């Protein structure tokens, strides 16, 4: 999915 | 030194994939499930993808058609419902997930009555039909394979298509090397390694275009039209 830069 | 390849991140094949179909049978069945909490933007990435597509189905030489479309990592069929149901006769939608097909023809409702063949499989299993697809759509799912099955896997869809036909890939961007998430069992590539990889598959690049209007804290998003 799209997500969140790490 | 930042990774290039899979193999420099991914440390147990079977685990990897495993862990990914696992974590998907736990996802709800929605929207948000498939984007996992940004439901949200479906509708900017929608109307972004449908501009991109719509430039390959200009009349002329190199038209492609509007006779079946293959949806890759499908899940409910979010784009299936409101991305290429509209554009295409048919519509094919391939899935690891067995409780998302499911939910599929629900969510699609009766125009998913043209949604012919439902397959559940994973792209690293699966041999699409030579010459039987005008677009073969691969979305936020090519982080779920290895770079070798990756490539395998272009290879065959680029036996798909048929005349004039169109892979495209819009995913999740690294802005530097090959960065692993553990929870989901996936990886998210930087540009130039993505770049590589279609070229190992016998593909060209017809368009590569940033996906605006998302949430800051998100990786990028890119699409690329391939044949
Ligand atoms: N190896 C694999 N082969 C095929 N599908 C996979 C897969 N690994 C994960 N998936 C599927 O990838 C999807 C990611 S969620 C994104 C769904 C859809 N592309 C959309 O944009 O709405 C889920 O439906 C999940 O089941």
């Amino acid at each position: 999915s799209p997500k969140r830069i790490a | 030194v930042p990774r290039g390849s899979t193999s420099e991140v991914i440390e147990d094949e079977k685990q990897f994939y495993s862990k990914a179909k696992t974590y998907w049978k736990q996802i709800p069945p929605t929207v948000d499930g498939m984007l996992g909490g940004y439901g949200h933007i479906s509708s900017i990435d929608i109307n972004s993808s449908r501009k991109f597509l719509q430039r390959f189905l200009r009349e002329g030489p190199n038209k492609t058609g509007t006779s079946c479309a293959l949806d890759c990592g499908a899940g409910i069929g979010r784009i299936t419902k409101r991305l290429l149901l509209p554009l295409f006769r048919e519509v094919d939608m391939v899935d690891i997930t067995e409780d998302f097909l499911v939910q599929a023809k629900t969510y699609l409702g009766e125009e998913g009555k043209r949604v012919r063949n439902y397959f559940c499989c994973g792209l690293q299993d699966f041999t699409p039909e030579p010459d039987s697809y005008d677009v073969i759509w691969i979305q936020w799912v090519i982080g779920h394979l290895t770079d070798q099955h990756l490539a395998e896997f272009l290879r065959r869809c680029k036996g798909s298509l048929r005349p004039n036909g169109i892979i495209v890939i819009k995913d999740n961007m690294a802005q530097e090397g090959v960065i692993l998430d553990d929870v989901d069992s996936s990886v998210c590539r930087d540009l130039d390694v993505v770049r590589r990889i279609i070229c190992s598959a016998g593909l060209s690049l017809l368009a590569e275009e940033r996906q605006e209007n998302l949430p800051d804290e998100i990786y990028h998003v890119y699409s690329f039209a391939l044949r």
